[PDB]
């Protein structure tokens, strides 16, 4: 896994670049997916210049004459199984090339060697050939390239016309060639011996290797591509393709001519994201622009409102963002035009990219800084690439442009500043809009009648509407969702309940938003779409709004500006139309919209304003979906906009789905009317109405940003009309016809059910004489309201059965719970065998079945210490496993109590915050667990209120007492599957006895992610559902996010069985498990272990009060008081009895079924049947996708291996064989070795042995020291304890000092280095992630996210990048250099010192929660002096030495940064 | 410069201090204030950087502190450089370096021209007496050898 590029600065061809490229490719085997075969790869490739002399000598040998001009060589993949396909494709190519007039020299068969390819990469091997085309018309180079591209496109279209499969073209150009395949990285020069020749010289080279998630290789899917190479993985392609489908219908350029007609469907079928992006990039380059300009137009920079860039770049970025929608997502790009060679990064800067210049006029860049062997007596400058940066090389003139120079050179071509001034805003327009013409308020009775028509209850106004207008933020709930799903319910559930949101597992990182809110934009532009292949002032003349949500006054001002060009459309249908009225209304509106747009209209306003006692309202979602889809399919969406006036919009989940369907702006007038009516009654107090509306809009925008950030999208323009949702319970026909791209794995109600529901509610509201709204139960149980999973009687009967220790009571409980109408997916299936029953005394005993149950993790921040300890003691008494969850654990509980009641936990979590993760915390467990996403709040981090953090929890988490703690949504360690494999390797090295468990959340597409994580040596997968509890979460994320585990579990099982991977991992599920029938169904689906969770809380005393976030739980389960902790009533015997009953129920059901063990039934799906609710409901749910049986064949249907999956040994092994006196005598040692980038986690296993022997703080500092010489790998010294000292001479790659636990690391350049130590990058990204103790001294600059989540470490580094010291909690950090934007963002504890020569810190710092001043206390001066002296002592630096020389005049050049919460608690105050 | 980089010995520095001299380290002259006779010396105060990787400190003048000392008689004792010997000894063929120290071989101590020898202080620079004595003895031996070899044949 990795990209890389080598370029000769002067621009002269030579063999050196090609041989160095091959050498660099030969050393990326550690990141790839190692396999037991050793021959099976997943894709590799190189992209070089054309060796003219080679092919000219070939042609001479054949017998022709070598031409004067350059040659053209096309590489093709033809089918191999047939002999007509080959002949048909050859004929097509030859009649399509000769139609232009060029001369064909002949074909050539590339020599290959099939000795190195495995099996499954050989059954689909294509026939590789080359065609030699010469130019005889004497045309120029640009024209020749243009005709070659047109010929390639026409050949592709013609071959696709005959549906001729297995055909591909890897290149057809006169400048460059591509050698790629499905072999290992190191075996590239063995499969293709041509590259071993002496005449293959070039002036540039690009190389790439990928890491696929599945095990079925397809040769045309290997990178690099033609004029592109991509690392990372793009988020928004389902939205960008839809917008390209509208951009195609107007684009045209005189360079192509009539031939333009054969490039209309630019994005073909059967491509990945890196293919579609490549196609768009190539089209935009071939039409006049240059590679830097296209890179800026497609992947722009983050336009911030700060004074740290010249206005030139701001105008340029405004133009670029106005002309095109960005292509977001983690992306490290290495692209090349015919002239330029560019290496660039995305907006957030997630992937790493490091480069190097040598004195030979040679630049080498890649993902790792130790791939090519180069002595430091040859280097000139080392560097990196920040967020949005780029580095370019011009080969025609032979020059090297860095970031700023390239920006200044690019902002000169056109007068951008004079062009941008054509933009017009709306606040100017709303201020010129006079305070006249406002209509009179609606009547109270009319408002209530309209609200009742949509099903709005008073709890929708007192719970989720009052906090918005009162506070500026959204509501909060603290328990799982036990409500029935939308289709199985019986009340009126709006259409916006059928759409579950999306999020990102390991393959993509979610974007945190409370700290990097500067890179997220909500800009909206009307009058924007047009020709994308143009450059003129008319392209930036449009209307611009600051937010897609508009109030009523703003809507009237915008309607003023629109005026005489807009067309309004009715969206109501007659109630008496008949059984097919809604379909006819849809037809009518989607015909009128098209007939009006063709008439010159440019704005369509879709209103339901005429809703009355005889006209029901069409659901706005369906209307906008139909209209947008029809406009896209009729080549008219490019002309107009789409404005929606709705009467149901009240929650932040409505606007999200409306903008996701395709609407441009959304206006909710009924909500504003309700706000005004509630204000006139004197309910908000003394605040004006405008302040309330402003607070409501701010809360809506914040919630929209939250919803947009769960997936990884940072701009609204690329999120609109993409359909980032899933419909569960809608007909396949309806979704596939009216909605762009959503999957309905189980079809549901069609149009008749929606019409029936709408008409029923409308009649109930308008013919029935209403006087007030129902109280309604959706978040809280109400008798008049909706049904729930946990009612009162069930809980009381369960608690009684548990406390009296009687089984018949528990069977009464089971009979009560297994008799309600269906409420979940697992209620419709039915067990049915064909064998004869066997007696009860023959099945497995209760012990072997109880050891299959575990309890999920529940943090100590949420639960009380007593309940946590009770669970830990109870679960260890019966032999099962418990969980500690996030928030760490008490060290003093690490030994059995004196009743033998051991309070330890057999499962430790590695949360996203690493709040208590140390070296001892990971060596005191049997079985580990990685938590990627939680069941209740997927794509989000756990929260903890500011008053829940007592002194004990503050000490246990190494934080500040009385401070809100919100975990970061992403992981900062897991940005792609390769980083997940790296982290799994780290965890398996730090603890040599435990297993690694990955926790996911059920959704569509989880199958490929599961097949990918299974290749990363993970051995337990956990699939949580959407109905899981939580400690504190927003209500929208609780009710409108996730999917039932019935889908995800079956999908993962089938996908894992398909890839012959099921026999290596185990499956575990939880979420909503209550009885034995549920467990048996889950075991039939494929699971092997089961988690219970909330039921345990009910066995200990919790009665579902749903006030966990208030710190006032009456029983005292989730509490941190003393008054309330004294009211605990829990006992372990209760939980033991619960588990015993639950296991013996499974025994009962199995004995009645006809089996004697759970292994007899796991995976046997054919024991389940589906019966529907009857001929009176007519939901067409087909669970057959859920009951499909994939045949294993040879393998079993469960795990059959012993122990974990061991991994290859790093250098640590040798160290353990050398430092034996330290482990036997306990004496001092000193070792020296040679490091290389193919050695990961150097010094971690040694730390494990030291921890097991002496402990974290048993050895004096510097007991054992190691000296490494060379560029080290990743995770250097991760989880190092005190007493270990690593000294690297050279540089480190990434994640150096991750989770430092008291050790000491020192990084310095070589003594023979001609480099300024304060101007060259030495360490990479994410340094000191979650460290608790130790020291780290570096003699260079660090990367991005330097010292995130630092807790107790001390670091001295000569520079920093962007996002430095983000969300730091404790310790000291000295930065002797410059910093980037968003510095010290979210900092809540510690201290920082910056050394400012430029006096430009107030422009980069985030003055939100920290204060910056100058040093005024000698106590804080001795600290800095001693730290810099220690730095000088260790690294022998020269910058810091010269700073120490002139101390009196440089002490006044330092800024001191101190958090705001630490203003009372500091002990020597900072002021005078 | 500083005190530890004094070019001469250090016993005479202590002797001068004990006898009544006052020293001002790290100071550079800037100008002489007066009308026809010097009345005072305006000087600056410089600061020395940390020793470089090659062993060479680079001084830089401080911007703030510039002072003036009352002076009745000042004595310039900067240094010494060779004269222009080839253009004064009438022989423009004597090979010379940049600074004025003429070139000479190491063994025989013979000048570029035949018959002429040169060794002492004009070949080294600002050396001490014993170096001059050694150079004189070596040049004497070389002259004896050359004269014996010439009168020999
Ligand atoms: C009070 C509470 C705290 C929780 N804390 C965590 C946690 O810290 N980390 C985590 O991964 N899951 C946490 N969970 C979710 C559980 O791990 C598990 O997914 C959930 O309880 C399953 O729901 P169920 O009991 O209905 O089966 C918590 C759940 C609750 C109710
Ligand atoms: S709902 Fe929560 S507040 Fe206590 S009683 Fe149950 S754990």
């Amino acid at each position: 896994c990795g990209v890389g590029f080598i370029a000769a600065i002067d621009g002269k061809p030579r063999r050196s670049v090609v041989e160095k490229g091959i050498e660099a490719l030969k050393a990326v085997w550690h990141r790839g997916a190692v396999d037991a075969d050793g021959k099976t790869g997943d894709g590799a490739g190189i992209h070089v210049a054309v060796p003219q002399k080679f092919f000219k000598d070939h042609v001479k040998v054949i017998g022709h004459r070598a031409p004067d001009n350059k040659l053209a060589v096309g590489q093709v993949f033809l089918p191999r199984i047939s002999l007509d396909a080959q002949e048909a494709c050859r004929c097509i190519v030859e009649t399509e090339i000769l139609a232009f007039g060029y001369y064909i020299y002949g074909w050539r068969q590339v020599p290959i060697n099939v000795d190195i390819i495995g099996e499954k990469a050989n059954a689909t091997r294509p026939e590789i050939e080359q065609i030699i085309v010469g130019n005889n018309k004497g045309v120029s180079d640009e024209q020749f390239e243009l005709d070659l591209y047109i010929i390639r496109r026409r050949i592709e279209k013609a071959v696709k016309g005959e549906q001729i499969n297995d055909f591909y073209i890897c290149s057809l150009s006169a400048r460059s060639i591509i050698y790629k395949g499905m072999f290992l990285a190191e075996q590239l020069t063995t499969f293709y011996p041509d590259l071993l020749d002496e005449r293959f010289e070039s002036d540039f080279a690009i190389y790439h290797q990928r890491y696929s998630t599945n095990t079925f290789p397809t040769w045309p899917l290997a990178q690099p591509f033609r004029m592109l190479a991509h690392n990372g993985e793009i988020n928004t392609v389902k939205g960008n393709v839809n917008w390209m489908k509208a951009h195609e219908t107007r684009m045209e350029h005189p360079a192509f001519g009539t031939h333009m007609q054969d490039l209309k469907p630019v994005i073909g079928v059967g491509l990945s994201d890196s293919g579609s992006l490549d196609t768009v990039f190539e089209v935009m380059v071939r039409a006049g622009r240059t590679a830097p300009m296209v890179k800026m137009m497609l992947v722009p920079q983050a336009l911030t409102s700060s004074q740290t860039t010249p206005d030139n770049h701001k105008a340029l970025i405004q133009y670029c963002n106005s002309v095109m929608e960005p292509w977001d997502g983690p992306a490290a790009l290495a692209m090349t035009d015919g002239r330029w060679v560019v290496g660039g990064m995305d907006r957030n800067g997630l992937r790493p990219m490091r480069y190097t210049i040598t004195t030979d006029g040679l630049i080498i860049g890649g993902s790792e800084t130790g791939m090519v062997k180069i002595d430091e007596t040859q280097v000139i400058e080392k560097g990196r690439l920040g967020p949005g940066e780029m580095i370019a090389v011009d080969l025609q003139s032979g020059k090297l442009y860095r970031d700023r120079e390239l920006k200044d050179h690019l902002a000169t071509l056109k007068p951008w500043d004079k062009w941008v001034q054509n933009t017009t805003h709306l606040d100017e327009l709303v201020k010129t809009a006079s305070l006249k013409g406002e209509p009179s308020d609606m009547d109270k009775a009319e408002l209530r009648r309209r609200q009742q028509a949509f099903g709005l209850t008073m709890e929708d106004m007192e719970l989720i509407l009052h906090p918005m207008v009162e506070d500026g933020k959204e509501a909060i709930g603290s328990m799982g969702d036990d409500s029935p799903i939308a289709v199985l319910s019986d009340k009126y559930r709006g259409l916006h309940h059928f759409f579950r949101q999306n999020f990102s597992q390991v393959t993509n990182p979610p974007i945190d938003s409370l700290r990097e809110r500067r890179v997220m934009s909500l800009k909206t532009r009307l009058g924007n779409l047009g020709n994308i292949l143009d450059e003129d002032e008319t392209q930036t003349r449009l209307l611009q709004l600051e937010s897609p949500v508009l109030t009523t006054a703003e809507f009237r001002a915008m309607r003023d500006y629109m005026g005489d060009t807009a067309a309004e459309i009715d969206a109501t249908f007659p109630v008496d139309g008949g059984p097919e009225a809604l379909r006819d209304a849809l037809r009518r509106i989607r015909q009128e919209t098209e007939d009006a747009v063709r008439g010159g209209a440019t704005h369509v306003i879709l209103t339901d304003e005429a809703m009355g006692p005889a006209r029901a309202a069409i659901p706005a979602i369906l209307a906008t979906g139909a209209v947008h889809t029809h406009l896209i399919r009729s080549n008219l969406r490019t002309f107009t906009s789409l404005n929606v006036r709705t009467a149901e919009g009240l929650d932040t989940h409505y606007f999200a789905v409306l903008i996701g369907v395709g609407a441009t702006t959304v206006n909710a007038y009924l909500a504003q009317e309700a706000i005004a009516e509630r204000h006139r009654r004197g309910l908000f107090g003394s605040m004006p109405l405008e302040k309330g509306m402003a607070n409501y809009k701010k809360a809506i925008d914040d919630g929209l940003l939250k919803i947009m950030s769960k997936m990884g999208i940072s701009v609204i323009s690329s999120y609109r009309g993409g359909g980032n949702f899933e419909a569960i319970g809608l007909s396949r026909a309806l979704v596939a016809e009216h909605f762009p791209a959503m999957v309905s794995r189980i079809s549901g109600i069609g149009l008749n059910g929606i019409q029936k529901k709408v008409l029923e509610q409308h009649a109930t509201a308008y013919n029935e004489e209403v006087v007030a709204l129902p109280v309604g139960g959706f978040y809280r149980f109400r008798k008049s309201g909706d049904r729930h999973g946990w009612e009162g009687g069930v809980i009381h009967t369960l608690q009684q059965a548990v406390t009296n220790d009687s089984y018949t009571t528990f069977k009464k409980y089971s009979e009560q719970v297994n008799k309600r109408p269906p409420m979940q997916l697992r209620d419709l299936l039915e067990l049915r065998s064909t064998k004869a029953p066997v007696p009860v005394d023959e099945v497995e005993s209760i012990t072997a079945i109880r050891k299959r149950f575990i309890t999920p993790g529940m943090s100590m921040g949420a639960l009380s210490p007593e309940a946590h300890g009770t669970l830990n003691v109870a679960m260890n008494r019966i032999g099962a496993k418990s969980d500690s969850g996030e928030g760490g654990e008490d060290p003093a509980r690490f030994r059995p109590d004196k009743n033998g009641d051991n309070w330890n936990s057999a499962i430790k979590q590695v949360a996203s915050g690493r709040f208590g993760v140390t070296a001892e915390y990971l060596n005191q467990c049997r079985e580990l667990e990685i938590k990627v996403a939680q069941g209740a709040k997927p794509g989000e981090g756990g929260q903890l209120p500011g008053f829940k953090v007592t002194e004990m929890i503050a000490r246990l988490r190494h934080s500040t007492p009385g401070v809100m703690l919100i975990s970061p949504p992403p992981h900062h360690d897991i940005y792609s599957i390769e980083d997940l494999a790296q982290l799994i390797y780290d965890l398996k090295q730090i603890n040599p006895d435990a297993k690694v468990t990955v926790k996911l959340v059920s959704r569509s597409g989880i199958g490929t992610i599961a097949a990918g994580v299974a290749k990363a040596n993970a051995d337990i997968i956990l699939i949580s559902g959407n109905s899981g509890g939580t400690g504190a979460s927003p209500q929208t994320s609780i009710k409108f996010a996730g999917l039932p585990w019935e889908m995800g579990l079956s999908e993962v099982h089938q996908v894992l069985t398909l890839n012959r991977l099921r026999h290596r991992v185990r499956l575990r599920t939880d979420g909503g498990l209550k009885t034995g029938r549920d467990i048996v169904i889950a075991a039939m689906l494929g699971a092997e272990e089961f988690g219970i969770g909330t039921a345990s809380l009910i066995a200990m005393g919790c009665i579902m009060v749903r006030q966990c976030h208030s710190n006032t739980c009456p029983v005292g389960v989730c509490v941190q008081d003393d008054k309330l902790r004294q009211k605990f009533v829990g006992t372990p015997e209760k939980v033991v009895n619960l588990f015993t009953f639950l296991a013996e129920e499974v025994r009962e059901i199995l004995a009645g079924l006809g089996f004697r063990s759970l292994n007899e039934v796991i995976g046997r799906t054919d024991l389940l049947h589906q019966v529907s609710r009857g001929a009176e409901h007519l939901d067409d749910l087909d669970l057959n996708p859920r009951l499909a049986q994939v045949d294993p064949g040879e393998n079993a249907r469960y795990c059959t291996l012993q122990g974990r999956n061991e991994v290859p040994d790093t250098l640590d092994a040798r160290i353990v064989a050398d430092a034996r006196p330290l482990f036997e005598e306990g004496e001092k040692m000193q070792l020296a070795y040679n490091a290389r980038n193919t050695q990961r986690a150097i010094g971690t296993r040694l730390s494990s042995m030291v921890t097991r022997k002496f402990g974290m703080f048993g050895l004096q500092p510097g007991h054992i020291t190691i000296r490494l010489r060379g560029t080290a790998g990743q995770s250097l010294g991760a989880f190092a304890v005190q007493g270990i000292k690593l000294e690297v001479m050279g540089d480190a790659n990434d994640y150096v000092g991750k989770g430092l636990s008291g050790g000491t690391i020192v990084v310095r350049p070589t003594t023979s280095s001609p480099l300024e130590t304060n101007k060259n990058t030495i360490i990479g990204n994410t340094v000191l992630y979650g460290a608790t103790a130790g020291k780290l001294f570096a003699a260079g600059q660090a990367g991005e996210r330097f010292a995130v989540r630092n807790s107790g470490a001390t670091v001295v580094v000569e520079g920093c990048g962007s996002n430095g010291c983000e969300y730091m909690t404790g310790g000291t950090a000295v930065i002797l250099g410059r910093v980037g934007d968003n510095f010290a963002a979210g900092m809540t504890g510690g201290m920082a010192y910056v050394y400012d020569l430029d006096d430009s810190l107030p422009l980069y710092i985030n003055d939100e929660s920290v204060i910056f001043q100058r040093i005024e206390v000698g106590h804080y001066e001795s600290q800095l002096k001693h730290l810099i002296e220690e730095h000088v002592t260790e690294t022998q630096s020269r910058f810091a030495a010269e700073i120490l020389n002139d101390w009196a005049r440089e002490v006044t050049k330092f800024w001191q940064v101190v958090p705001k919460e630490m203003l009372n608690r500091l002990e020597v105050p900072v002021h005078l | 410069r500083d005190r530890k980089n004094m070019p001469g010995s250090q016993r005479e520095v202590a002797h001068a201090e004990e006898e009544g001299v006052e020293f001002i380290w790290q100071a550079a002259p800037e100008g002489f204030t007066g009308d026809t006779v010097v009345t005072g010396v305006r000087a600056v105060r410089i600061h020395l950087g940390v020793a470089d990787a090659t062993g060479r400190q680079t001084p830089q003048v401080i911007e703030g502190s510039e002072f003036t000392v009352q002076a009745d008689l000042v004595i310039k004792a900067l240094g010494f450089e060779p004269e222009d010997l080839p253009n004064a000894f009438d022989e423009p063929e004597l090979k010379v370096t940049r600074w004025g120290t003429l070139l000479v071989d190491h063994r025989t101590k013979m000048t570029n021209m035949d018959g002429v020898f040169a060794a002492g202080d004009i070949v080294r620079g600002a050396s001490l007496v014993v170096w001059a004595i050694r150079d004189g003895r070596d040049a004497a031996e070389g002259i004896h050898a050359y004269a014996k070899a010439k009168a020999e044949a």
